[PDB]
RNA sequence: GGAACUUUACCAGAUCCGGACAGGAUGAGGAUUGACAGAUUGAGUGUUCUUUCUCGAUUCCCUGAAUGGUGGUGCAUGGCCGCUUAUGGUCGGUGGAGUGAUUUGUUUGGUUGAUUCCGUCAACGGACGAGAUCCAAGCUGCCCAGUAGAAUUCAGAAUUGCCCAUAGGAUAGCGCAUUCGGUCGAAUUCUUCUCUGCGGGAUUCCUUUGUAUUUGCACAAGGUGAAAUUUUGGGCAACAGCAGGUCUGUGAUGCUCCUCAAUGUUCUGGGCGACACGCGCACUACAAUGUCAGUGAGAACAAGAAAAACGACUCGAACCUACUUGAUCAAAAGAGUGGGGAAACCCCGGAAUCACAUAGACCCACUUGGGACCGAGGAUUGCAAUUAUUGGUCGCGCAACGAGGAAUGUCUCGUAGGCGCAGCUCAUCAAACUGUGCCGAUUACGUCCCU
């Protein structure tokens, strides 16, 4: 496909990111990703999904694992941080993996 | 037109090209019985964890 | 008169065993008609291949199996009273499913 | 559509294995020991075995959220239809995969192989266990590799009885003159309960009971 | 590793960046993306131009460094596998002996497949390997069957006695005669057969006017028995190694090579299949212990359909197969109607080796053996069949081959050999492999001549 991300579909795979600390996408370039976004469901192609968390993992702000042909993508607090500040989100604005 | 020419072949998903290891994603020597879609070496590592034994 | 099928599978045959044995007390103890439990064939899965993971030496080969042991009790109960039987924590690996018989 | 039995049986060993695979790479550095998965109705249940389940549950349980999350995007679980456990090996010396673990990152800090090979078997044999037997090999000097294997106590080769008996695990170090690759073997003692020991007697040793 | 495309790593070309990030230019008075038409072109490919629209800050321009690679190096490696090595081998501790390397243990004798045991002993104590464990197969117990069956009653239906063939032999029967899985009948009774989780059962157990015998360890015949020696067949299998193989399994990996007209990636087309030839393995034969044509009775392992997607609204379709039609006229087809998630449908699984007193054709010939090569028609799989994809039909058969020199492989019992069937590779294609069952011997049960 291309990698040419369009700007809606980023600010969605940073907001479903940033909500669920974690994104999980299949290693195949004419495939497709899918994601809750408070309700309903959007769908990114993988192969951009995969260009964006390479780009924030070239700035450290992600950690990366792989396994069986699986990304397995997880913000740090430096990416919580910038994914805070790039989606105008409140200080208290958490993912839910840090909610009590 | 070079989207509809990237991959045109790939996406018709028919021949050993369409299919791969789901561990590695290797295209050759694939098994497929019981739909397991794993290399022969990758069996091999993977046999006990999916339930297999050599027994006899 | 409600005739319902429990069918108890697994790849353990030690799990299988011990999850039948027990819905047969259990259903005993509840004094339901109790048909089974049947002991149905068990399958073996066999995948043989190259032991070598390039292609020289001696042609040799690895046969691995795996084994289905399946059960199937029939009890003549509401589906209400099948589900306090079905109510207990069962091994891992073990599958039990509910039907009723037409 | 209802798949096959077959079908479900190796749906589920699948899934089993590309979980392992998962933790085993995730918690390559909190020690992980083994992973068990309980499934009902209501959710499906994952125990994961690991000796520093301080790391593995992070503060309020963050690392353990987010190790949920991924199993949860990866099969598609539902809301609330997937939980997981930490619960921590009752000894961690008898554990393969553990010591294995803590062989790899003795290796990674520079450590001698025979210093940290040796400090593995004296604290395996510490905890219990009939024998332990680790080998390490490749570029362990120079450009040629050799192998060098550290063994001590009892430890069965042949037979199906050491599939029960003995425990093992490898791993890969990645070095900067290459890989090695480390081995480690416990000879289980065998224990009246099943948690660290087959609970069997071995296959060959007769016992004759004490007249009264 | 049975390659049409893909696979693919090779060749002729053409796209994309899948060069993240950082630094520095340009930059909403617009960084950039994608395109209709006409040219370019193999391309009705915006790949490039003319032309303007479109999207907007994701890119683009330059330097660095990154990335990917079925690029190298298996003589840098991990892991795995093969082999030395299918035999009975291997190692400490303490003690003895040597200046030491080393040696004893680990052994002269008998026995065992066995460094297996019994004895003997500068050793004693152990640890592996062998054995044991494990998995199947043979006999058997309990448990069990609206996913296996059986028997018995009534009810329905069929044959029913004089019959001897175109020439008609041999082969049981001589209180109640049999038969009908659609008779798509109805009820009682059961586990003999089937299914199977845990058991039982075999161990040199018993015998010898045997061998050998101080003894011991054992051996040989015969009993018992379903089974009589590691029951049978497998799996596992030590310690040392090999510069054996794999960097073409992996997001295994060090160093190094290429990296924007790329060795990355994709697309188009070719090639991996080419043929004076040599070699290894297999298939088919050379025919009458046969080939055709017909009929009968008859296995066992096994496989079978799909999604975070498409339609309806959880269900349908993909996969396998049965029945019927096509059919008032070939096969192969094509179509419907069901069933099956697989002890449930296929399925009472009608495999062919085999059998036939079939009163069938052929009659010793390269012949009705053989079926290689080649020609025309048609169907099917696929996006694509030319370099025949694969079946089916009629032709070709005049292509050799009439049992194969020197050499050489494997094999001891349900075995060799012969015969099919399933799985696997697979959209289509098996002379391959992995299993399965069927018909079933000759020979030896010995030796160290060869290896
Ligand atoms: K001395
Ligand atoms: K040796
Ligand atoms: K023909
Ligand atoms: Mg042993
Ligand atoms: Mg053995
Ligand atoms: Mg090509
Ligand atoms: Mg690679
Ligand atoms: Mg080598
Ligand atoms: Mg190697
Ligand atoms: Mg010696
Ligand atoms: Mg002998
Ligand atoms: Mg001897
Ligand atoms: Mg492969
Ligand atoms: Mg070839
Ligand atoms: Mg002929
Ligand atoms: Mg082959
Ligand atoms: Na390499």
């Amino acid at each position: 496909m291309s990698t040419y991300v369009p700007k809606p579909s980023r600010d969605n795979v940073y907001r479903f990111f940033f909500t669920e600390g974690v994104i999980a996408c299949k290693k195949d370039r004419m495939g497709t990703w899918t994601g809750t976004l408070g309700g309903n469901t959007f769908t990114v192609p993988c192969i951009q999904v995969m260009q964006l968390m390479r780009s924030l993992k070239s700035r450290n702000l992600i950690k990366e694992q792989y396994a069986w042909r699986h990304y397995y993508w997880t913000l740090n607090d430096e990416g919580i941080a910038y994914m805070r500040s790039y989606l105008h989100l409140a200080p208290s604005a958490m993912p839910n993996t840090q909610k009590p | 037109g070079h989207l509809d020419q990237w991959r045109s072949r790939q996406k018709i998903g028919m021949g050993k090209g369409a299919r791969c290891c789901v561990i590695c994603s290797n295209q050759k020597a694939l098994i497929r019985k019981y739909e397991l879609n794993v290399c022969r070496q990758c069996f091999r590592e993977n046999a006990e964890h999916i339930g297999f034994t050599k027994l006899r | 008169g409600q005739t319902v099928r429990l069918t108890i599978t697994s790849r353990n045959a030690k799990a299988v065993e011990s999850v039948t044995s027990q819905l047969l007390t259990r259903a005993r103890d509840e004094k339901v008609t109790i048909h089974g439990p049947v002991r149905l064939p068990t399958r073996t899965l066999k995948i043989t291949t190259r032991k070598t993971p390039c292609g020289n030496g001696t042609n040799t080969w690895d046969t691995f199996e795996l084994k289905i042991y399946k059960r199937i009790i029939d009890l003549h109960a509401p589906t209400e009273q099948v589900k306090k039987i079905t109510s207990f924590t069962m091994e891992s690996g073990v599958d039990v499913s509910i039907t009723i018989l037409d | 559509g209802p798949l096959s039995k077959k079908r479900m049986i190796i749906r589920d060993g699948v899934f089993y294995a590309e979980l392992f695979e998962f933790l085993k790479r995730e918690l390559a550095e909190e020690g992980f020991s083994g992973v068990s998965y309980h499934v009902t109705t209501l959710r499906t249940e994952i125990v994961i075995k690991a000796t520093k389940t301080r790391e593995v549950l992070g503060v309020n349980g963050r690392r353990i959220r987010e190790l949920t999350a991924c199993i949860q995007q990866r099969f598609n679980y539902k809301e609330g239809k997937l939980q997981l456990y930490v619960e921590r090996v009752e000894v961690r010396g008898l554990s393969a995969m553990a010591q294995v673990e803590s062989l790899r990152f003795k290796l990674l800090s520079n450590l001698q192989v025979r210093r940290a090979a040796m400090g593995i078997i004296r604290y395996v044999m510490e905890s219990g266990a009939k024998g332990c037997e680790v080998t390490v090999g490749g570029k362990i000097k120079g450009q040629r590799a050799k192998s060098m294997t550290f063994r001590d106590g009892y430890m069965i080769k042949s037979g199906t009885a050491h599939k029960s008996f003995v425990d093992s695990a490898c791993r890969h170090c990645y070095m900067r003159a290459g890989c090695i690759g480390v081995k480690v073997k416990i000879m289980l003692p065998g224990d009246s309960t099943g948690r660290n020991g087959p609970s069997e007697p071995l296959p060959d040793v007769i016992t004759v009971i004490e007249p009264k």
